[PDB]
């Protein structure tokens, strides 16, 4: 039901920044989340999911870690040495069915979308 | 005063509670895999007293012990907990 | 020791409680219990607080609960116990609490459900049961529940659902069962679930389509995949008019029906991989709201006319590894954005095919047998960024209205010779052409994979002036010093020795040498400042052919008429009867030098790796198929002469050698091997270069010496000749005389 986020800003390049969602219902299937990255003028991307072997990108491999706590039901991204094209909008997506790795090409499956946060790297 | 599932838990401080050999209503015990050769169970309805016996006890799995009743119906007999509606105070045996 | 939120909210994190916390103010509404160390929750341990409405216990490793303890709470709403070390559901101390909400038991290992579990609960709308170690649905506590929302039981061990599972959940709305072992379903498993909108079954062992699906009549998103699932029968979807998403992969299908997928109002997109059998479109009427389709590994011959006149909304197109043969008109689209058909039967291409898509961004026809493409396909198609066409017969490629390309691929074209305008293609970025002559029209940032480097030149042949004097020079005194001494030798109306004829078949192939460098010569010469154009069509002719056979033909000849005659030359000293012996030796040396030469004639592309028509120097790679062969020879070779000749150094002695005539023809000959051998071990190191990987030259380098000390021997050998040996000053006074007495 309810999506928030929390995290973002501005910070140089070779920082190290941590993300946290927070979600609030139960029509939602918790083995099906996904961190969405947006740049001005370009569609919505995947950057990473957790399926049932976490998805990552081709770009953000090996610098970025996602993690699931259902004792308090969050779900955390940590960046560390970013580049500058890393500098965009984040989004935190749900769905409602199970999903594998081939779903999180494609947005449009999601259906559970939140307000999403900012992210500059200088 | 109503006679339905007896039964008797062992519990070793730091873990959970499970149960030994315990007696239904119209006896036919359902029998835990280390009491058989161990222990005997008895019961008696005339006046509501069961008696349990030792016999070439080992020195470990001493531990407390609880007697369990319940006056309800429509369960099957499983020598399980989070059935009986009344436990005992219980036993140190060692 | 937790803090007071004040507004009746107590939280606790890890701080190391055994007990419940006590103190605290009896008008408290949530209570969370989190990370801590309690195993065993006492007889009437919540009896303090009468106005608690939310209750977490998270975490610690909880075990037994007393039946009385959670009397009391008659207000709770919220109940969590998850990660912690139950064993079974706790059908007692539950019965109290008549006016709960949501129930969460995950992670923790259940086995067992009492059957008088879950009574009392009137109004209990969530409820979650995963990742436990159930085995079987528990059909009585389930149906005693009537007003239950949502359902996950994922991760558990049930192997089969019995007939009447649900039969008593009105009002359920969500049903998750995911990564079980189900394998057979009853016709009416499902029954009264009229409320349902989702169904999850995935990565269960369905080995056949379901039909108490059919039952559903308000059935939103259905998923499954990774099933065994192979045959889906026509008529499957009928009783469910309203399906948003059908969730199928990863399954080995085999046939699907002719009408399966008619009537679905609302269906958004289709996908079908690995269908192989199926030959025929499917029927699609009614439906109308297709943005994707997707049809892969099928039978599929032709395409209905009337497809995107029904599809209005189609975005995405990709039909491959079918036997598509024709194309009809694509002129009612509007919203097609990109076309994939790959791997298929298209051998034409018509103007009208492609006319009217005005947003069409990617398209790709690869692996086809098209031949013909008329002018005007492309021209009034709108703006196309990424066009892939290749491996196909294509002889003429159009350009009208391509300026907005930027990727573009043909490889695999060897039919298509015809070099590519430069001003066309304004903003091209990647190109793939299949000869790497034709990029050096744009001389690129473009970028083009063939590598057009100096092996492959674009301006001049022979590259550095002083390269070009040099050849001409030698090619000519090859020219006439070799004619020259060849006059001398033969036009002598005189008996002729061994050594005599045999240094005449020397001079006869290095004059073949040297008209071969000579034709180079011609080529570059008449080629200056433009030889891209030439080199195509110069490669693929059969002068690049003829040049290469001479070159190859020349260079054995003189190797073995040299081996032949030092052994001549030793032997009539041994003897000091073999000429005709030898001169049919010498006639079937000849013979195997032409053989030698035609030999990798009749292999494909040996002789087409270098303009030049040479293949020892090789290239990224020759692959050695015969030049670790000939170079083997030729060495092999030497050394055998080399030891013969210092068998003859140790057989007779240096004063007889300075003596002996005989011995003085022996000098020349021993001056003719040891250049022979300093001139030819520059190539065979070339050759042996790509073999260590250490070793690299500049292909600018390599050339040069390529060039320079291949032909020199044809050059030297008669000027050596001619300086060193009286013999032919003795033929220049008999062929004098002669000569004045034909005047």
């Amino acid at each position: 039901v309810a999506l928030a986020e929390s995290g973002g800003g501005s910070v140089a390049a070779g920082g190290a920044i941590r993300l946290s969602c927070t979600a609030s219902g139960y029509t939602y299937s918790k083995y099906c989340m996904g961190w969405f990255r947006q740049a001005p003028g370009a569609e919505r991307a995947g950057v990473s999911g957790i399926t049932t072997s976490p998805y990552y990108a081709d770009s953000v491999a090996g610098r970025f870690t996602i993690s699931r706590d259902n004792i308090a039901n969050t779900l955390y991204l940590q960046m560390n040495s970013l580049a500058p094209a890393d500098t965009a909008m984040y989004y935190c997506a749900a769905s409602r069915l199970s999903c594998s790795a081939a779903d999180f090409k494609d947005f449009r499956n999601f259906v559970y979308w939140g307000q999403g946060t900012q992210v500059t790297s200088a | 005063y109503s006679p339905y599932c007896m039964g008797w838990f062992r519990q070793a401080p730091g873990k959970a509670r499970e149960g030994v050999a315990t007696v239904d209503l119209d006896g036919s015990t359902i029998y835990a895999d280390s009491v058989k050769g161990r222990f005997t169970i008895s019961q008696d309805n005339a006046k509501n007293t069961l008696y349990l016996q030792m016999n070439s006890l080992k020195p470990e799995d001493t531990a407390m012990y609880y007697c369990a009743s319940r006056t309800r119906a429509g369960v099957t007999c499983g020598l399980n907990w989070a059935i009986f509606s009344y436990w005992g105070q219980g036993t140190q045996v060692t | 020791p937790c803090s007071c939120d004040g507004d009746r909210r107590v939280d606790c994190s890890g701080k190391g409680l055994t007990a419940v916390p006590e103190g605290l103010s009896a008008f408290t509404q949530a209570l969370d219990i989190s990370m801590n160390n309690i195993t065993q929750l006492p007889e009437d341990a919540f009896a303090n607080f009468p106005f608690l409405e939310e209750l977490q216990l998270a975490g610690n490793d909880l075990s037994f609960i007393h039946p009385k303890a959670l009397s009391g709470l008659k207000e709770l709403k919220v109940l969590t116990l998850q990660n912690n070390q139950l064993k079974t559901v706790p059908s007692e101390a539950i019965r109290g609490l008549s006016a709960l909400q949501s129930l969460r038991l995950d992670a923790n290992h259940i086995t067992s459900v009492p059957e008088d579990s879950f009574e009392g609960l009137v109004q209990l709308r969530h409820l979650w049961l995963d990742d436990n170690s159930l085995t079987e649905v528990p059909v009585h506590p389930l149906s005693n529940l009537p007003t239950l929302q949502a359902l996950t039981l994922a991760l558990n061990k049930i192997s089969s659902i019995p007939d009447f599972a649900f039969t008593n959940l009105s009002s359920l709305v969500v049903l998750h069962l995911h990564n079980n072992k189900i394998r057979s379903l009853s016709q009416h498993c499902f029954d009264g679930l009229d409320n349902l909108e989702t169904l999850d079954l995935n990565y269960n062992n369905l080995g056949e389509f379901p039909q108490a699906i059919k039952a559903l009549p308000s059935l939103k998103e259905l998923g499954f995949h990774s099933n065994s699932i192979s045959v889906i029968p026509d008529g499957a979807f009928d009783g469910n008019p309203l399906l948003r998403t059908i969730h199928l992969y990863d399954n080995p299908l085999s046939f699907v029906g002719n009408s399966a997928f008619h009537n679905l109002s609302d269906l958004h997109s289709l996908v079908i991989r690995g269908a192989s059998m199926v030959q025929q479109f499917p029927n699609l009427t009614g439906t109308v709201h297709l943005e994707s389709l997707t049809l892969t590994g099928t039978k599929i011959s032709s395409i209905p006319n009337n497809l995107c006149q029904e599809q209005k909304m189609l975005r995405t197109l990709d039909l491959s590894y079918n036997n598509i043969r024709d194309l009809p008109s694509f002129n009612g689209c509007h919203a097609l954005e990109e076309i994939s058909l790959q791997r298929n039967q298209i051998y034409q291409i018509k103007e009208g095919t492609f006319q009217g898509l005005i947003s069409l961004r990617i398209l790709d026809l690869s692996r086809n047998l098209i031949h013909e493409i008329h002018s005007r396909a492309f021209a009034t198609l709108g703006p196309i960024t990424n066009l892939d066409v290749s491996f196909n017969e294509l002889t003429s490629f159009p350009t009208e209205g391509l300026n907005g390309l930027n990727q573009l691929k043909l490889v695999g074209n060897f039919k298509l010779k015809e070099a590519l305008a430069a001003k066309d293609f304004v903003n091209l970025r990647s190109l793939s052409v299949p000869y790497a002559y034709q990029c050096c029209a744009f001389a690129g940032i473009i970028h083009c994979t063939p590598s057009t480097g100096a092996f492959k030149p674009c301006e001049y042949l022979l590259g550095s002036w002083m390269i070009r004097l040099t050849v001409w020079f030698i090619f000519l005194v090859a020219l006439f010093f070799n004619l020259l001494v060849i006059l001398t030798t033969f036009a002598s109306c005189t008996s002729l020795p061994s050594s005599k004829l045999f240094i005449g078949l020397i001079s006869v192939s290095n004059l073949f040498m040297g008209i071969y460098t000579g034709i180079l010569t011609f080529l570059d010469a008449v080629s200056w400042g433009r030889f891209a154009e030439f080199g195509i069509w110069w490669e693929t002719g059969s002068g690049c052919k003829v040049a290469g056979f001479l070159a190859v033909f020349s260079s054995e000849s003189a190797i073995f008429l040299l081996m032949l005659a030092t052994v001549e030359r030793s032997l009539s000293a041994k003897d000091i009867n073999h000429l005709k012996q030898f001169r049919v030796a010498a006639l079937l040396a000849f013979l195997g030098a032409t053989v030698a030469g035609c030999f990798p004639l009749f292999h494909r592309g040996e002789y087409s790796a270098s303009p030049l028509c040479l293949p020892f120097p090789g290239g990224e790679t020759p692959s050695l198929g015969f030049t670790v062969t000939l170079v083997l020879l030729n060495s092999l070779a030497f050394l055998l002469m080399a030891v013969i000749y210092t068998k003859l150094y140790c057989n007779l002695e240096k004063e007889d050698l300075s003596e002996n005539s005989q011995s003085s023809m022996i000098k020349h000959v021993a001056w003719l091997i040891f250049t022979n051998c300093i001139f030819f071990c520059p190539v065979a190191f070339f050759s042996f270069a790509p073999l260590i990987t250490a070793i690299s030259i500049s292909p600018e380098i390599m050339k040069s010496v390529t060039l320079i000390f291949f032909p020199l021997p044809a050059c030297l050998n008669p000027v050596l000749y001619v300086f060193f040996n009286p013999k032919f000053k003795e033929d220049w006074k008999l062929l004098k005389r002669r000569v004045t007495k034909k005047s």
